[PDB]
């Protein structure tokens, strides 16, 4: 996250760090045992990482969980990064208490304007390189779909949504995607991809959630 | 050595923070960068050796 701010400890309770022998991605969790992240974070073996503030330093409310099944959307495109969602079953269910707790699955798809909230512990510069100790909090409005597309030609489907300033300053970044984007208790958006970081006129691109419900629930029930 | 041996490293657009190998021309040795995950340039390799086999 770039040009954010650190979050109030534990105030994201259900942002999940993805490691496999480091921090790689960020994800959500949606139930006692389930996790949605983006596809292009996918890794043959996952630890998920639960109720953590310092990604390296042992405080005694983390949860490590290991992931028993991983299941990317079936129409997920590695070059086009549509349909970039996937789904985390953990080994066993988690303990939810203050600093581990699930959010929402959208109610419908939120408009433009709507202010989210967006968080990660990526690299917090736009030229080099600060992978923070601490997640890192975003305030950020959902933009109209003709300025996402106008910032990016021929390359925004349906599914996606973007989120940020069109001035730059304040983007998600490399370390965020699977991440969450947060709207009115609501899990709309994941951090996704982007041309470069908090770089003007290329806002963050995510994947537009609400299009995924009925996915997500079914393939729940179903696993 | 090949062309592609001689490029910059290629983070691409994805932002997921994983780490690979990539050839340093100038410098004339193999070192680490953050990739992306996605849309990868052939200078990227998931091993040391495997990036000195290729552009040694
Ligand atoms: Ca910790």
């Amino acid at each position: 996250i770039v040009g954010g701010y650190t979050c109030q400890e534990n105030s994201v309770p259900y942002q999940v760090s993805l490691n496999s022998g480091y921090h790689f991605c960020g994800g959500s969790l949606i139930n006692d045992q389930w996790v949605v992240s983006a596809a292009h974070c996918y890794k043959s073996r996952i630890q998920v990482r639960l109720g953590e503030h310092n990604i390296n330093v042992l405080e005694g409310n983390e949860q490590f969980v290991n992931a028993a099944k991983i299941i990317k959307h079936p129409n997920f495109d590695r070059k086009t990064l549509n349909n970039d969602i996937m789904l985390i079953k953990l080994s066993s269910p988690v303990k939810l208490n203050a600093r581990v707790a699930t959010v929402a699955l959208p109610s419908s798809c939120a408009p433009a304007g709507t202010q989210c909230l967006i968080s990660g512990w990526g690299n917090t510069l736009s030229s080099g390189v600060n992978e923070p100790d601490l997640l890192q909090c975003l305030d950020a409005p959902l933009l109209p779909q003709a300025d996402c597309e106008a910032s990016y030609p021929g390359k925004i489907t349906d599914n996606m949504v973007c989120v940020g300033f069109l001035e730059g300053g304040k983007d998600s970044c490399q370390g965020d995607a699977g991440g969450p984007v947060v709207c009115n208790g609501e899990l709309q958006g994941i951090v996704s991809w982007g041309y470069g970081c908090a770089l003007p006129d290329n806002p963050g691109v995510y994947t537009k959630v609400c299009n995924y419900v009925d996915w997500i629930q079914d393939t729940i029930a179903a696993n | 050595r090949p062309d592609f041996a001689l490029e910059p490293p290629y983070t691409g657009p994805c932002k997921a923070r994983i780490i690979r190998y990539f050839y340093n021309a100038p410098d004339g040795l193999a070192q680490t960068f953050v990739y992306g995950g996605c849309r990868a340039k052939r200078n990227n390799f998931k091993s040391a050796e495997d990036a000195m086999r290729t552009a040694g």
